[PDB]
């Protein structure tokens, strides 16, 4: 069937700084049909309490979800967004660069 | 420059379950209204606080409209999945975009109808709000269908009247919400790489409208395909933010300049990479 | 305000 | 559904002479579904004889189709192919010009 | 280089209607059998002249291989059909493409093995012959199935085996025809157009195989995107035609060559814009 | 001489 593969893009609200509170942005874009998948993890656990905005498109048909949650950012922790679609043999995990 | 729009999707599910109907209004891109079918009570919602200002009758005359809504989706995608073939109990979708356009002057620009099946272009109302551009064999048949029963008329008349006159009401409603724009915040970031050279990042962040454009400059020529930009994306609170970036030699940046032009701005920014 | 579609597709 | 528009191209077997036998020939390639309506026209009129190659398809999944007519050129008659599929709102006709 | 391919295709057709299954066998990407359950009597058909040389158990045998396929892609497609959430009664496509290639010493340089669902990537074999690439979710499904039955082993052994020891007979049996190559006949036609120009065109016919190079050049310099050209395109006899054109201006044409390489020449021909 | 699939997808 006709599917069109998620672009993904992982970053915070704020610029990052250890220690102070901020959210971690996961923002899906580009997909067809419009049933998705997404989870947030951090240091490669899923974390629980995660917003999605609800679904929307744009003028070009595609389907996209803004997902949320609250992180406080350390040295040594990871963070990532994981997406599961139909266009996709397997689900996509993109982690979040503090740099981007 | 000012719109409307309502972005509708009725997505049908698999065997007896019945499809699932959304309509989405926008006010020049911010959403004000939604209803969703899946909904314990299903009916249009405010999403803008200025919307708030609607009686109870808006809502429920609004609410009707998308039970009707929902019921034309449902015959419509029955009629599709025949032309494309077939019988009931496929994943499909049928998308709808509609709204109109207006000048500073508050003039009407243009009206604004097309259709998706599947995610790709089905039908389109030309913008004379007359004739129909079908995209392929099966739209077609819904082109004559709509020609013979004069169907663009209809569209036309709430395009041209309706559409304008509450996009009117709603930009007088929302006057200190939707004249709002918030300023471009910039930084440039310095990451040294390889071959001694060095990504000179150049930040805008808590800007609206989404609209805004970075560049970076050597020595006052403007970089072209040489420059790495991301797409505009939600920092989730209302605003947005944009990164352009540049590959330059370590110990010459402080030749390159970043320019940042932001409607909300009194002025564009003009920034370098700051060294401690 | 929404507009209500007449002839389906 | 999913749909490859088709592109064609309509040329002679031999460069062409007027009054001097010859083989016009339409080649439809890039579609996607197989099912497909070739025609070919003589000053606007269908011609009776038009042989079609069998279903084929290339290495990237889409159908072709070589459709072809014997043929006497003119200086005043005019040939064309006239093709209708599925991914096309209206049949598409394509003029034979003989510099190409 | 020398490679044997069969494309398969399952075509399913509207309601009750069982569906259409074409096999097509290629020796050096000349056709050479073909199935086609339409057929009134379907049964494999020779389609390269060098195979009438098998006898008629040859016939009945990959005959009953492809009423066996044409069974296999029914059901493989009603599987498909539920992967992507629905029942029966809907127009699609199922394709395969397997074989193997050889070396101009006939060492087997990889086996190749593909579908495609609705025309597009629905799994591959890797050139590993043991491992497979799924284009999507409901690709997995198939490859998880094929990976518990061990069915990349069985294609292993057809690709590796069976495939190259029936190329090389094909390819000896074959002889003749398949080491024949057309040499292309070249001439240039001159198209005065706007601007003081006038179109050059290099027209190549007649030439077998199909792979071909035609290029312009100004007083020994190969001219690049200003270059046009068609797709090699059949004459319909068994033989190809090219044509590339540049754009040059009048008076100047002399100054202009070119170049066709094709490996049924003796050597590379040159040519030139030639008056009357 | 052609292939024939086992295990269907």
């Amino acid at each position: 069937m006709i599917q069109k593969t998620p672009q993904i893009q992982v970053y915070s609200r704020h610029p990052p700084e250890n220690g102070k509170p901020n959210i971690l942005n996961c923002y899906v874009t580009q997909f067809h049909p419009p049933h998705i998948e997404i989870q947030m993890l951090k240091n490669g656990k899923k974390i629980p309490k995660v917003e999605m905005s609800d679904m929307s498109f744009s003028k070009d048909w595609s389907f996209y979800i803004l997902a949320h949650t609250e992180f406080t950012p350390t040295e040594t922790d990871t963070y990532a967004c994981r997406v599961k679609h139909a266009s996709m043999a397997e689900p996509k995990t993109v982690y979040w660069d503090r740099d981007m | 420059p000012h719109s409307m729009r309502y972005f509708e999707t009725a997505v049908s599910r698999p065997g007896l379950e019945e499809p699932r109907y959304i309509s989405v209004g926008y006010v020049d891109n911010k959403e004000f209204v939604r209803f969703d079918s899946d909904a314990e009570n299903p009916r249009y919602e405010p999403r803008a606080p200025w919307m708030e200002q609607e009686g109870p009758e808006y809502w429920e005359r609004e609410t009707q409209k998308a039970k009707g809504q929902e019921q034309w989706f449902r015959v419509s995608l029955r009629n599709l999945l025949g032309y494309y073939n077939q019988s009931a109990g496929g994943s499909h979708t049928l998308q709808q975009m509609s709204g109109c356009d207006l000048g500073s002057d508050w003039r009407l620009l243009r009206g604004y109808l097309q259709f998706a099946y599947e995610g790709r272009d089905y039908i389109a109302l030309n913008e004379d709000l007359k004739t129909w551009t079908a995209a392929d064999m099966a739209a077609q048949i819904t082109r004559r269908k709509w020609e013979q029963s004069g169907a663009a008329e209809a569209y036309k008349a709430y395009l041209e009247g309706e559409c304008v006159e509450w996009l009117h009401r709603y930009l007088k409603n929302g006057n200190a919400t939707l004249l709002r724009t918030d300023s471009p915040k910039a930084h440039v970031t310095h990451h040294p790489r390889s071959k001694g050279e060095v990504t000179l990042r150049c930040w805008a962040l808590g800007f609206y409208p989404a609209d805004i454009t970075l560049t970076w400059q050597l020595n006052g020529e403007e970089l072209t395909q040489d420059m790495e930009l991301v797409e505009t994306r939600p920092a989730g609170d209302g605003t947005f933010q944009k990164w352009a970036s540049v590959v330059v030699p370590l110990g010459k940046e402080q030749n390159y300049t970043c320019r940042v032009y932001h409607e909300g701005l009194p002025e564009p920014l003009t920034l370098r990479w700051e060294p401690p | 305000a929404s507009n209500e579609n007449i002839e389906t597709m």
